[PDB]
C-alpha cells in the first residue's frame, strides 16, 4: 500500500487539467524531473524559495490557484515556465494540505493576503525537515506520472 | 607494486576554464565551475578522464585498442580500465592584488593555502605507497612551504603588504624556497591560511554575464540572462594518472604521454575557453 | 588598509599600466562613495593625494554638504580622466598572448583566422558589467587578468551568427554554429586590445531628458559620465575550427558586421569598428 | 459621488430582475475588451443564496464568491436588505485587473440575512451547462454590457472567461 | 443542543458586561491546559469598531479578527445586531486545534452595520502594553475562566500566548 | 537563539517588506536584490556596501526610520523610492551584520551617523573581511528569491 | 537669547501641565503644516522614565527618544532639577528639518537623576492603542498651536506621523 | 555586588589625584594583553570639559569622548558632583571587545554641569605630539596598573595606540 501515488494520481490529475497550452504541461515535466533531485540535494527550504520566486504569486495567478483546489475547472494562465512553476507550488501545497501538515483554511487565508504569505513560509519552514522526508515518494511519483503521460521535445 | 605507472601532472589554463557542476538551487550564478569537498574549484576525475579520452581517441587513431586497454572501452568493456585519474586538485589560481612598497609591480598574483599542498602531498605520499615512484623533490619543496603552515608566506617576492580581490587585507611575509619550476614567469607565489584563502581563491573566479537577444525586437529575451564563473587562465591544478602493469600501459606511458600536451577541458569550448597545457612532473620537477 | 586607499589614486597616477585596474576602481569606488568623509582631516595629511585640492576649494562657503556635493561631482570627473590619461595599453602581452595561443592551436590541427579591428568612434563593450560601475553607474567589459578592456567571445559569436542568420536563413546558421542537439562548428576566442594610437579609455556622458518623462513638468537633465573605450584602438581574436566549408561564411560576415555596431548604443554611432586585417591559415 | 453594485454570477439567474441602472455613470468598475472580463471582484467569507441567490455572511475563508462590479443603485427598491460600504479602491479583492480605480468607491453588495435556523453547509459549485452560460450572458452582459455583439464580437471567450474564473461556493439550502 | 458565543479580544475595556453566560454547558471550544490558549477563532473578513466595540465587516480577506469560544447568549439585550448562526464545526477558521467539536454549534457575534458615511481604511494593531494585558486577563481571561489561579498558575505563560497569538485589524475610524 | 540563512532573511524581508509604503519602493527593492548580490561579488562587499550607503542618502532623517526599524515593527522608510529601496537593502545587509554578531548595533549606527567613525568603520570590515564575505552572499541569495516572489515585476 | 524647552511623546500621561509659555512670541521649532510635524528633536543616549516622565540618561546610544521644542522656561521656580545648556541653533539633531533658525537658543531639557540603584534596562515603545493618539493629538498640539482644530481639513493625517515616528525608550521603572 | 570607574584619556595633566582604589576586587573592563588595550570603552553625546576637566554632555550624537574604565570609587569627596549611575553590563558601548563581564555594574564618571553659559562649538581633537603620552602613561598606566614593567616590553604598541585609538571633541574653551 502506497497511498503518496493516489496522492499523486488527484493532484496530477488536477494540474493536468488545469493547464491548457501544451507547452505549459512539457514545462511542468521538465519541472517535475528537475524540482525533485534539487529538493533531495539542497533541501526542501532552498527549493521552496527558487520556485516560490520563479512562480510569480500575483493575486491573480494566486487565486486561480486557490479555485483549483475545489473546482477542476481553474485554469493556470501565464507564460509556460511561469505556470510550470506555480503547478509545481500547487503539486506541493496539495500535499501539504492532505497529510494534515498544514490547514487548509490557514493556507486559503494566506494566498489571499499578501501580509500572510509570509507567515506561510515561516510555518513551512518551521516544517521543513518533516515535509522534507515525507514528500520524497510523492514527488517522485509525480515525476514519474510527468514523464509517463505529456511527451517531451 | 599496485600500479606500473605513476605520473602527475599539473594542469595550466592556456584559455579561461569552465568545468561545470550544473545549476544547483543553492548556488547563485546558474553556472558555477566544479567545486570540491572544502569549497575550492576542482576538476573531476571524471571530467579529466572523458576530455582526455575523447581527445586522445582522436588523435593517435592508430592505437585506440592501447588507449581502449588503458581508459577503457567504450563498448562492451570484458575488463576495468588499466588507468586512474584522480580530481585535480586546484594548486595556484591567478588572483587579483594592489599593493604599495614594491619596485616590480604585479597586477595578478599566485594564491594557495595550506590546504590545497597538504592534498598534493597527500596524493604524493599515497602514490609513492602504491607505486615504485617517489617523487622527492616535489615532497621536499611542498613539507619546505608546509612547515610554515598557519601564517600567510609569499614565495618569490618582497611583498609584506597587500590587498587581494579587493576585500582581502593580507600581511605576508618571505620564505626562501621559490619553485621557479611551476611558477616559471616569476609571479610571487602567495600562500595564504585556510580561513582566509578560501574566500580569496572563491573570489578569484571570473563571473560573466551572458544573454540572449530576441532577434525580432533585438533586445534580451525574457528570461535569458545568466551568469558563468570561470576559472582565470593560467590556473593550476594537481593530478596524477596512475596505470596498472600491462604491455599497454607502457606503450601509453612512453608514447601516448610523451606527446599528449594541449587538450580542451570542460564546456563553453566555442566562446574559446577549454584549452589547457599538461606538464608530467616527470619532466617539469 | 586604510592608507592603500588613500593612496590609491597616487598608485594610479604611478604605475598606470601595471596595477590592477578593476580593484584600483574598486578601492577608489570607497572614497568616491565616503569623499566627504576622506574630507574631515583624514586625507593622511599627504602632498601628492588628490584628495589636497579639495580642501583648496571653496564651491559654496554657504552650505557645506552642498559644497561636499559639488566637490563629488568634480572628483568624479577627475577620476575619469585620470583612468583615461594614465591608464594606457601595452598590447605586447598580448601579442605574446595570441601568437603563443596560434601556435597551441597549430599543435591541435586547426584552421586558424586571426582578425584585427579597430574601433572607429568610442565604443561600449559591456556596459551593464562591473568596472567602474560603483563610481560611474558604467561598466566596461574588463578582464582583470589581462587587466585589459575586452569583447567577449561570446557577443563576437552572437553578432556573426545574427548576421548569418539574416542573410543564409537559420537553417544554415545552426550548420555552422550548432542548435540544442548538434555543437557549434566555428570557436571563437575573447578580443583583446593589441595597439593604439593614444589613450585606451576616455570619459564621455549621457544626459537623458525626456526619458520616461510625463510632460516638459518632468524634464530634468540627469548627466552620466562614464568611460568608453577610445577611438583608433585596435583589438585583435582567433577564429578556429577543423571543418574547411565555413570558412567561407566567417570570411563573409566579417567585414560586414563591424561596419554595424558591435557593442552597446550603435543605434546613435558608438560602438563602430573597422576589419583592421584578416589572416587564414590553413591546417596543412 | 460615484456608486457601484455588486453583480454576482452564480449558475442561479436571479438577474433577469435585478438592476435598474445598467452604467448611468460615465464608467465602469468591471471591463470587457477582447481579452475578457476585467477587474472582476472576489468576496471571501460569504456564500451565495441560490434561492434568489445573495451573499449570505459564513466565516469560512474558504467560501468565496467572484462577481462583476457595475455603477448603479439597487432598484430603489431595496435599502433594508443590502450592505453598502466605501473603500479606497485598493481595499477590493481584484482579480484581472487591468487599469486604476478612483481611490473611493461606495460599494452597495446583494446581502441576506445570517438566518440563524439551520446549519449554513455549502459546497463548491462551478459554471457549466452551456445553456447556463448562454442565458448568464444573455441577462447581464447583453443589458449591463450592450457592448456586446455590437463592439464585442468574439463573445467564445468572454464565456469561457466564465466558464472558467468565475466560479463559487453555494448553500444549496 | 450545544450553542456558543464568540467574544472579540481587542485592546479595549469595553468587555466587563454585556453578557449572560458564564458556563453553561461542560466544556468549552477555547482551552488553556498548561500550555496557553488553543482553538482560537478566527473570523478573517471583519473589522473592529471599538468606540462601542463590534465587529464591522469589510471585504478585505486581510482584514481578520482573533477571539475565544464560550458557550452562552449575550445579556439578552440583543437579537437585533448580532450575527448569529450555525456552524457544522468545520467551517470555523481555528488555530492550534487541540480538542475536536461535535459536528455543530451555534455563535453570537458583536457587530454592527457598515457605517455606509465614511470610507473603512483600516489599521492593524497589535495587543502590546502589557498593562493591557492583566487588564484583559482580569476583564475577561478571569470572569469565564475561574480555571485560573485555581488549576493555572502559570500566568505569564498565558501572558506570552496573549501577546503573539491575539491580534486585530483595527477601524481607525 | 541561532536563525540560518533562509530563516534570517525571511525575518529581515518582513520588515523590510512592511517598511516599504508605496509600491514604487517595493519594486524598486525587488531589482536592488536582484542586482546587488552579483554587484558584491564582482566588486568586493566592502565597495558594495559603501556604494549601497552612498546611494540610500541617509540624509540625517532617513537614517533615522532606518534606526528605528531596528526597534519596532511600526517604522517606515520615506523618500525616493529609488533611494529608499538602497535604505532597504543597507538594512538587510545591517540585519545582518547584526544579528550574526560580527560587528556591533551601537557602532554600525555610529559609522552611519557621523563621518570620522565611518573610516573606523572601513578598518573594521577590512578585518572582518573573511567573516562576512563566507556565507553573506547566501542570506542575500534567499533575500532576492523571497523579492522576486512576493513582489510583482514592474 | 530664545529659550525653548524640549518636551517629550510617551505612551504617559506625564505632561499634564508641565507648561507655562506656548509662544510668547512669534517663534517655535516645530511647524505643521498639513505635512506632518517638522524639525523633530531626537535626543539620543538617553531614556524616558515614565515615574514622573523626564529624560533618565544612559551611557548607551542605542537609546533614544524624540519630541518638540516649545517656547518658554519651564516653571521659573526650579532648574536645580532640569538641565540646561547652550547650543548654537545648529546641533540640535531635528529629523524632518524644514527651517534654519538664528545660530542662538537655549534648551531646556527636562532631566531627571540617573537614580544608581538598579540596571535602568529599556524597552523600545512605539506609541499605538488609538485612544492614545486621540489623546497626545490633544496633550499638547492643540493648546501650544492654537490653529490645530481650527484650521485643519488634514487632521487625521498629521496624526499617522504622531502615531508612527515617534518611537522611544522606556526603562521599565 | 562591586564597583567601577571610568578615566577617560584627556589632554590635560589631569590623573594627579582622581581615584582612590587601583584594583580593590578581581577583575576589571579594560585589558592590557600582548595586543594592546582590549574592551576601552566610549561615551558619545558628551564633551570634555578640561575647565576642571570633566564630561559635559550634549546633545548631539557625535561628542564621543574615549576612555578606559577599573575598580573605584572616585575620590571620598564627590559622588555629589559626579553623575553616578548603573548599568545592566550591556549597555556599555565598548571598543575592541574581547570578552564578557559580570552582567551588572555601577560607575562612575567625571561630570561638569551642561554648561548653559556660552554655545558650545566643540571640535575634533588628536591626541599626538608623543611628549604628551609620555604624560599619560605616567597618568594612567602605572596609577592604576603597576602591571606595565612587571608584564610589558610591549610598549611598541601600546604607545601607538594610545597616539591613535583615543578620541574626544572637545570645547577647547
Amino acid at each position: 500500500y502506497e497511498e503518496d501515488y493516489k496522492l499523486a494520481l488527484e493532484a496530477f490529475k488536477k494540474v493536468f487539467n488545469a493547464l491548457t497550452h501544451y507547452g505549459a504541461k512539457q514545462a511542468f515535466r521538465s519541472r517535475a524531473r528537475d524540482l525533485v533531485e534539487e529538493i533531495y540535494n539542497s533541501g526542501f527550504i532552498p527549493t521552496f524559495f527558487y520556485i516560490i520566486s520563479k512562480a510569480e504569486l500575483n493575486s491573480d495567478s494566486l487565486d486561480s490557484l486557490i479555485s483549483l483546489f475545489s473546482s477542476d475547472n481553474a485554469i493556470l494562465r501565464g507564460s509556460d515556465e511561469n505556470v510550470s512553476y506555480s503547478a509545481y507550488l500547487f503539486i506541493i501545497l496539495y500535499y501539504l494540505i492532505k497529510r494534515g501538515i498544514i490547514e487548509q483554511k490557514f493556507l486559503i487565508q494566506a494566498l489571499r493576503c499578501e501580509k500572510t504569505r509570509l507567515d506561510l513560509i515561516d510555518k513551512l519552514y518551521n516544517l521543513a525537515p518533516i515535509i522534507s522526508a515525507k514528500i520524497r515518494t510523492y514527488l517522485l511519483a509525480i515525476k514519474r506520472l510527468s514523464e509517463a503521460l505529456i511527451e517531451a521535445r | 607494486p599496485y600500479y606500473a605507472f605513476a605520473e602527475p601532472f599539473f594542469i595550466h589554463a592556456i584559455t579561461h576554464l569552465h568545468v561545470g557542476s550544473g545549476s544547483s538551487v543553492e548556488e547563485e550564478i546558474a553556472l558555477p565551475f566544479q567545486r570540491d569537498e572544502l569549497g575550492y574549484p576542482t576538476i573531476y576525475a571524471s571530467s579529466l578522464k572523458g576530455a582526455i579520452k575523447s581527445f586522445l581517441l582522436k588523435e593517435f587513431p592508430d592505437k585506440r585498442d592501447v588507449i581502449y586497454k588503458v581508459l577503457g572501452e567504450d563498448e562492451n568493456p570484458e575488463e576495468a580500465s588499466l588507468g586512474t585519474f584522480l580530481d585535480a586538485i586546484l594548486f595556484a589560481i591567478p588572483s587579483r592584488i594592489i599593493e604599495i612598497d614594491s619596485a616590480k609591480p604585479y597586477v595578478w598574483v599566485y594564491v594557495t593555502t595550506y590546504e590545497l599542498l597538504k592534498k598534493v602531498k597527500l596524493y604524493l605520499d599515497s602514490i609513492s605507497q602504491l607505486s615504485n615512484a617517489s617523487f622527492s623533490n616535489l615532497k621536499n619543496k611542498i613539507d619546505t612551504i608546509l612547515a610554515k603552515e598557519g601564517k600567510n608566506i609569499t614565495l618569490d617576492s618582497d611583498l609584506k603588504s597587500a590587498i587581494l580581490n579587493e576585500d582581502f587585507y593580507v600581511e605576508l611575509e618571505a620564505l626562501n624556497n621559490k619553485i621557479p619550476s611551476i611558477i616559471n614567469a616569476g609571479v610571487p607565489l602567495l600562500v595564504l591560511e585556510d580561513s582566509i584563502g578560501r574566500e580569496v581563491i572563491n573570489r578569484s573566479l571570473i563571473r560573466v554575464r551572458r544573454i540572449r537577444i530576441d532577434r525580432d525586437k533585438k533586445v534580451v529575451e525574457t528570461g535569458g540572462l545568466w551568469s558563468e564563473e570561470y576559472v582565470p587562465m593560467k590556473t593550476i591544478f594537481f593530478s596524477v594518472l596512475l596505470g596498472k602493469e600491462s604491455k599497454e600501459s607502457a606503450i601509453f606511458a612512453s608514447c601516448i604521454l610523451r606527446n599528449l600536451r594541449y587538450v580542451i577541458l570542460g564546456g563553453k569550448e566555442t566562446i574559446g575557453k577549454g584549452i589547457v597545457e599538461l606538464r608530467w612532473v616527470k619532466d617539469v620537477i | 588598509a586604510i592608507d592603500f586607499l588613500v593612496n590609491i589614486l597616487e598608485l594610479i597616477k604611478e604605475k598606470q599600466c601595471n596595477i590592477n585596474l578593476f580593484s584600483a576602481i574598486s578601492l577608489t569606488s570607497i572614497v568616491y562613495n565616503n569623499f566627504g568623509e576622506f574630507l574631515s582631516n583624514n586625507q593622511s595629511y599627504s602632498t601628492n593625494n588628490p584628495l589636497l585640492k579639495y580642501h583648496i576649494i571653496i564651491l559654496n562657503d554657504k552650505n557645506k554638504t552642498k559644497d561636499v556635493e559639488e566637490k563629488r561631482n568634480i572628483f568624479k570627473r577627475e577620476v575619469a580622466e585620470l583612468i583615461s590619461r594614465n591608464f594606457k595599453l601595452d598590447g605586447e602581452k598580448v601579442r605574446n598572448y595570441f601568437d603563443s595561443l596560434k601556435e597551441v592551436l597549430k599543435s591541435l590541427k586547426y584552421t586558424i583566422v586571426d582578425v584585427e579591428i579597430t574601433t572607429r568612434t568610442r565604443a561600449l563593450i559591456g556596459v551593464s558589467t562591473s568596472l567602474g560601475k560603483l563610481i560611474f553607474g558604467s561598466g566596461i567589459s574588463f578582464d582583470p587578468y589581462m587587466n585589459l578592456p575586452y569583447i567577449p567571445a561570446s557577443e563576437i559569436k552572437g553578432i556573426v551568427r545574427s548576421y548569418i542568420e539574416g542573410k543564409l536563413g537559420e537553417q544554415e546558421a545552426e550548420e555552422i554554429f550548432g542548435n540544442e542537439e548538434r555543437e557549434g562548428n566555428v570557436n571563437f576566442t575573447d578580443a583583446y586590445p593589441t595597439r593604439s594610437k593614444d589613450f585606451l579609455f576616455v570619459p564621455d556622458v549621457i544626459t537623458p531628458h525626456y526619458n520616461g518623462k510625463k510632460s516638459e513638468a518632468d524634464a530634468e537633465p540627469r548627466p552620466v559620465i562614464h568611460l568608453t573605450i577610445a577611438p583608433k584602438v585596435t583589438f585583435r581574436f582567433l577564429i578556429y575550427y577543423k571543418r574547411e566549408d565555413v570558412g567561407k561564411p566567417i570570411c563573409d560576415s566579417m567585414p560586414i558586421i563591424l561596419i554595424r555596431g558591435l557593442g552597446a548604443r550603435s543605434s546613435v554611432g558608438y560602438s563602430l569598428f573597422e576589419l583592421r586585417k584578416i589572416e587564414v591559415i590553413k591546417a596543412a | 459621488s460615484t456608486q457601484r453594485e455588486y453583480v454576482f454570477i452564480p449558475i442561479t439567474n436571479s438577474i433577469t430582475i435585478d438592476v435598474k441602472i445598467t452604467i448611468g455613470g460615465s464608467d465602469h468598475i468591471t471591463n470587457i475588451d477582447e481579452r475578457g472580463i476585467h477587474n472582476v471582484l472576489v468576496i471571501t467569507g460569504y456564500a451565495v443564496d441560490e434561492k434568489n441567490g445573495r451573499l449570505v455572511p459564513t466565516l469560512d475563508p474558504c467560501d468565496y464568491v467572484k462577481g462583476i462590479l457595475v455603477a448603479g443603485t439597487p432598484q430603489q427598491a431595496q435599502s433594508n436588505d443590502f450592505l453598502t460600504l466605501k473603500l479606497p479602491a485598493n481595499k477590493l479583492y481584484l482579480i484581472r485587473k487591468k487599469g486604476n480605480i478612483s481611490d473611493d468607491l461606495k460599494i452597495y453588495i446583494p446581502y441576506s440575512s445570517p438566518d440563524a435556523r439551520n446549519s449554513m453547509k455549502t459546497k463548491p459549485v462551478s459554471i457549466s451547462d452551456d445553456t447556463i452560460v448562454n442565458n448568464i450572458i444573455k441577462e447581464v452582459f447583453d443589458k449591463i454590457y450592450n457592448i456586446t455583439q455590437k463592439e464585442k464580437v468574439k463573445i467564445e471567450k468572454v464565456k469561457e472567461d466564465i466558464k472558467e474564473l468565475f466560479s463559487y461556493y453555494a448553500l444549496e439550502q
